[PDB]
């Protein structure tokens, strides 16, 4: 009821409402198998019971053989259609699983996605999501399959025999009291031996992401010890759990093989006479004692392959647990006004007791009271993990504050996103370009600019001097990840797509952290003129040519500790000095 | 197929547990087809019989059939599964330390890449599906229509061979039919999702961008409509399962009814078989199951086929770098000295740089002091020998570095790397890697004398660190990293930008703490930085991969060189 695996189990039929009319036509077909398996036994019973008995030839019997090979047909086509049902179901759940799980992403903002590499929300969005597709396809069918064939089975036998009948009815409740003894606890157990088996393959990645400091260390030979110590610890672990929970596999297997040699001795001792009971006191015959033989091991059936599917099953509620608790996890979502900001004139940013909040309720940055009026360029310096780089994401809209911060006396809260991020223009360190073409990243800001601008955009920004050594131009694909483009390169294409268009607010983020010596002279180029047009918030550690910046803020464990042009802070001896003292060791 | 080769030679070992999972499978099998069979048959014996044959018949014998059947049947079930779970962990155990193994002599410049990896780790899981998903299916099914046609020939070698040659046929046609039909569509699969995975990677990477600029749902729009195309291409995929299952039934049934149509005309020379013809039709009514994992066997053929290339791949590339056996003792001083060899990479330069030949005498600290964004240093790489040297000759105490067998190269070389790896295990695994036998309180004194308090605090040795939980911060995990090298105790020590990203308190506390440390070691310290650098004994300046000139503080700044104009704040 409380364990972990029963809420997952929960949690995966929830979702299972998307497709609930595939699960019900495909709960419906299985209705129809079980029909066509009797009408099979009931043919081949009577023809087995013409050729042993009768001794009828087998050219007498046209009529049953074609009947056989109907139902046999018929079969083939429920089969074939419960599978395509089946598929259904599971795509149409993956489906708005995953409409789902993107849209929480992407509500949830820039924010919460780089707090884990892209890699692994992929995982979340691709391998998890899709894990889930067998539980729904065939094991939640076949669930339904195994307790609507074997009652039908009982009723189709119990007219003709109702020892027969009792035999197949007597085994069933047995098989649910083995789930209370064992295999509630089992299948609980067996969900925390597929996490210590995806932790060791953790632990045998992070051995392979080590070798290097495996390496200079020469522990490479022992951390094979580790390797085989880990594996054999989770075998013997995972072991003593299995010698119990093979035990359904056991059990069932016996309960069909009793049932078969039952229905065996007692149909083959009442054609001898031994046995005088169950017959209906009409009489007992081989076509009977064949219905019931043939439709033995079909009673059974769906439930052994309902072990066939446990991995469909264990590995949906290994992926549900990523899933549950990703949709549950509680999230800041920094509330959206309905204001517009009426001009397209540079801002004026005002702060007072302005708290900036991550989306897990962090407090990322201290009490801010700052104040730039329009068209004013501002540095924010300070000691990595300042929070200098959250100050520009609350001014973004990615993140919610408590506090005062007004754009033109509007608070930023009543902004409305879309419409106060069309006045927003901003360069960071790690350039992404999303789009395909070179042409497509730069236009991004606004497709409907003429080339004119376009070609101005490209020559501001120093785009168009590395252009001929792309092989197709402009219209260059520029690959995955910018494989095509060095990084000092793909960022002067950030660059242009930010004074494509003049704004009313410019953030920069470090836009020259990690480029080569030639790049970081043409984007600061760029980036100190950009400056000049419209209201400027930049961040660096790059405090030597700061000179022409009017209003240089230090920022230290998250509130602002001093203020102040370029030429009174360098010579005041404050934390400015101590940090371009800092600056200056550097070559 | 000929790529298994290698991963097919690893289940020489555990060979009996392997091919007793694959025995217990058979008789499992032949248990379930013997025991629908004998009752068929006896069914429709003691039905001929009837009332006035009871006397004459004899059920002593069949009664031993079914309750050794039914035995064998539950007991090998519940075996099968156990004995090839576990030969499945030990092959995956093999698989990885296989791996492993072969993965450690290439290392650095082998694997060139986090995503690489965990392709890696998900190959070998799949290396490990191919005895029970693949070969056990496949060869239980072999064995077990070949028993079956064997043994159901000695009543009739007509019936025998329709009935084991349809199954036989089926074996080896459908599974390469239905293998071939849909790698059309496994190809339409693979590209779709690599498609996929490529532009959500991009729009949650570039999330940012996205929002600011007014493209996040028309880029979503194309990723939507990608997931469709390929959830289209995995219907079709479907839609061929669908088929295989739907004619497995047809073949099945094809069975049946010959076996019903041919043993009703005779059973070997008896025209009138009565019994025998049920022994027929229920052997073939049973026998199909043995079938039923065979068509999904050979597809999954296909990934672990994709998989042992993949890692044959990357496990055959040639190791660059050769280690001799002589068992050299280590020496207690290093002198490195080099001639003729390269700090950097080309970088471009075109120019056939010329080597540095430094030399560096036992005991005496020696900064390499090089331009910020130039070509990455080298040195690093081929003192720890990465790779061999293409240039000039590197000797490590008179003596060529070449000569050193591994463990002593690793024993006599400690070296604290710019990229300092947190495993995953505690915080007394990550220490005692350096040195593998050291006392619990030898090993926290470290930790105490390197300034890290914090990780002693509740948990201490015992706190879990790496990917489990307690993320260290970049300054106090370089501490971690020279706490490895002074555990380890080398004569030589080699720091690469060790104050790098680093705040001028930690950065002072940090060079402070090489000097008092590793006072009587040979360090080499590669850094762009200026700060104290006046306790090294010699200062190596270099632009362009040249020394431009090199001497110790109080000297270099009174030539009024290179070094001079960068204490200018140049
Ligand atoms: C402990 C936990 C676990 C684990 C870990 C595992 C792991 C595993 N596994 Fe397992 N299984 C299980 C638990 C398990 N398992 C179970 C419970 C079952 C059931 C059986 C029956 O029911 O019949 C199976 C069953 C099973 C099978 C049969 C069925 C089907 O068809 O599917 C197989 C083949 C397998 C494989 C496998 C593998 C390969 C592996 C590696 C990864 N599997």
């Amino acid at each position: 009821n409380k364990s972990r695996q029963k809420e997952l189990t929960r949690w995966l039929k929830q979702q299972s409402v998307i497709s609930q009319r595939w699960l019900n036509i495909s709960r419906l077909l299985g209705f129809v198998s079980g029909i066509l398996i009797i009408a099979q036994a009931w043919f081949m019973a009577r023809i087995l019971q013409h050729m042993i008995m009768e001794n009828i030839p087998r050219e007498a019997l046209l009529l049953p053989f074609t009947l056989l090979v109907l139902t046999f047909v018929l079969r083939a086509w429920v089969v074939w259609l419960r599978e395509r049902v089946g598929y259904h179901a599971g795509q149409h759940i993956r489906f708005a699983i995953r409409r789902q799980v993107l849209d929480r992403l992407q509500q949830a903002g820039p924010a919460w996605i780089q707090g884990k590499p892209a890699g692994s929300w992929a995982t979340l969005v691709l391998e998890q999501i899709d894990d889930m597709h067998d539980y729904y396809a065939r094991y939640l069918p076949q669930m339904a399959l195994a307790v609507s064939v074997p009652l039908l089975i009982v009723v189709a036998i119990f007219p003709s025999n109702w020892a027969a009948a009792l035999i197949l009815l007597g085994t069933a409740p047995l098989i649910p009291l083995f789930m209370a003894l064992v295999g509630m606890g089992a299948a609980d157990a067996n969900r925390r031996n597929f996490l210590a088996l995806a932790r060791l393959s953790g632990h045998f990645l992070d051995r392979l992401r080590g070798m290097e400091t495996l390496r200079i260390f020469g522990r490479g030979e022992a951390e094979i010890e580790s390797i085989r110590s880990a594996s054999e610890d989770f075998r013997q672990r995972t072991m003593e759990v299995l010698r119990l929970a093979f035990l359904s596999s056991g059990i069932l297997e016996f309960f069909t093989s009793l049932s078969i040699a039952l229905v065996a001795v007692y149909f083959g001792f009442s054609y001898l006479g031994e046995l005088d009971f169950g017959h209906y006191d009409t009489g007992v015959t081989l076509a009977a004692g064949f219905l019931a033989l043939i439709l033995a091991p079909e009673f059974f059936q769906p439930l052994r392959d309902l072990g066939t599917f446990y991995h469909a099953k264990a590995q949906a509620v290994g992926a549900a647990d990523s899933l549950k608790t990703f949709m549950e996890t509680p999230l800041a979502h920094p509330q959206r006004g309905e204001a517009e900001l009426a001009s397209t004139d540079p801002v004026t940013i005002e702060a007072e007791e302005l708290f900036i909040t991550s989306p897990e309720g962090k407090t990322l940055a201290g009490p801010l009271n700052f104040t730039l009026p329009a068209g004013q360029r501002a540095v924010l310096v300070g000691r990595s993990g300042s929070g200098k780089s959250s100050l520009l994401n609350a001014l973004s809209g990615f993140l919610s504050y408590q506090g005062s911060l007004r754009i033109n006396g509007i608070e930023l809260r009543d902004l409305s996103p879309e419409s106060w991020r069309k006045h927003l223009s901003w360069v960071g360190q790690n350039p992404q370009l999303p789009a395909a073409t070179l042409r497509d990243n730069v236009l991004l800001a606004r497709p409907d600019a003429s080339e004119q601008e376009l070609q101005a955009a490209l020559d501001n920004a120093w785009v168009s001097e590395f252009l001929p050594l792309l092989p197709q131009g402009v219209d260059t694909p520029v690959g995955d990840q910018a494989a095509r483009l060095s990084v000092g390169q793909a960022q002067r294409v950030a660059v242009a797509r930010a004074l494509l268009n003049p704004c009313s607010l410019l953030l920069l983020d470090e836009p020259a952290a990690s480029l080569d010596a030639h790049s970081e002279q043409r984007v600061m180029e760029a980036l100190n003129a950009a400056s000049l047009r419209q209201t400027t918030l930049m961040v660096t550690h790059q405090l030597e040519d700061l000179a022409d910046w009017d209003v240089i803020w230090v920022m230290q464990d998250g509130r602002i500790i001093e203020q102040g042009r370029y030429a009174e802070l360098s010579v005041a001896g404050g934390p400015f000095a101590t940090l371009l003292a800092h600056r200056q060791e550097e070559i | 197929m000929r790529a298994l080769l290698p991963y097919l030679a690893l289940y020489k070992r555990h060979k009996w547990m392997l091919s007793l999972g694959i025995v217990l499978a058979i008789v499992t099998l032949l248990a379930s087809i013997g025991l629908l069979t004998l009752s068929g048959w006896f069914l429709s014996a003691s039905a001929v019989a009837g009332v006035a044959g009871l006397y004459s018949f004899n059920y002593m014998l069949p009664a031993a059939g079914v309750r050794g059947a039914a035995i064998t049947r539950t007991a090998g079930r519940y075996f099968e599964r156990l004995v090839s779970h576990d030969a499945t962990f030990r092959v995956l155990q093999h698989l990885r330390i296989y791996t492993f193994s072969k993965l450690l002599p290439l290392s650095p410049a082998g694997l060139a890449q986090g995503e690489l990896l965990n392709r890696v780790v998900a190959d070998v899981d799949t290396l490990d599906h191919l005895y029970l998903r693949v070969i056990s299916p496949l060869v239980g099914a072999f064995v077990v229509i070949m028993v079956v046609t064997i043994g159901l020939s000695f009543l009739d070698f007509t019936l025998a061979f329709t009935l084991g040659g349809i199954m036989l046929l089926t074996l080896f046609l459908m599974p390469p039919l239905f293998y071939r039909a849909g790698k059309s569509t496994g190809q339409n699969l693979t590209h779709l999702r690599g498609q996929y995975r490529q532009q959500l990677t991009a729009w949650l990477q570039g999330q940012a961008e996205l929002t600011i600029f007014g493209a996040s749902d028309r880029y979503r729009t194309q990723l939507e409509n990608t997931e469709i195309q390929w959830l289209e291409a995995q219907r079709r995929q479907s839609e061929l399962t669908a088929l295989s299952q739907a004619i497995m039934l047809l073949i099945g049934a094809l069975a049946v009814i010959l076996m019903l149509w041919m043993a009703s005309g005779g059973v070997g020379g008896n025209a009138q078989p009565g019994a025998l013809i049920a022994l027929f039709v229920f052997c073939a009514l049973a026998a199909f199951e043995a079938l039923a994992p065979v068509t999904g066997a050979f597809q999954h053929l296909g990934q672990v086929i994709a998989s042992a290339v993949r890692i044959s791949d990357l496990t055959d590339q040639k190791p660059e770098v050769t280690f001799p056996d002589t068992q050299t003792r280590v020496a207690d001083r290093v002198s490195l000295t080099l001639r003729d060899v390269q700090f950097t990479y080309p970088e471009q330069s075109q120019q056939a740089l010329k080597g540095i030949s430094l030399q560096v005498n036992a005991g005496e600290h020696i900064a390499i002091l090089g331009r910020t964004g130039c070509g990455k240093s080298t040195l690093l790489q081929q003192l720890t020998r990465a790779w061999d040297p293409q240039q000039g000759e590197i000797l490590l105490n008179d003596s060529p570095i070449a000569s050193l067998n591994e463990a002593a190269l690793r024993q006599t070389i400690s070296v604290v790397p710019q990229r300092v790896h947190l495993f995953s295990a505690t915080l007394r695994d990550n220490l005692l890697l350096a040195s593998p036998g050291s006392s619990d309180e030898a090993l926290s004194e470290i930790l105490r004398r390197v300034g890290l308090e914090k990780l002693l605090e509740d948990a201490g040795l015992n706190s879990w660190l790496g990917e489990g939980g307690r993320q260290l911060s970049g300054g106090e995990l370089r501490r971690l990293a020279i706490a490895r090298a002074l555990l380890h105790d080398a004569p030589l020590v080699l720091l690469d930008e060790p104050t790098e990203g680093l705040d001028a308190t930690t950065e002072s506390q940090i060079l402070e703490l090489l000097a008092e440390m590793m006072r009587e070691k040979t360090v080499l310290m590669v850094t762009h930085r200026l700060r104290g650098l006046s306790r090294f004994q010699q200062i190596i300046v270099m632009d362009n991969g040249q020394i431009i000139e090199q001497g110790t503080h109080a000297e270099l700044l009174a030539r009024q060189g290179r070094y001079y104009q960068f204490k200018q704040g140049l």
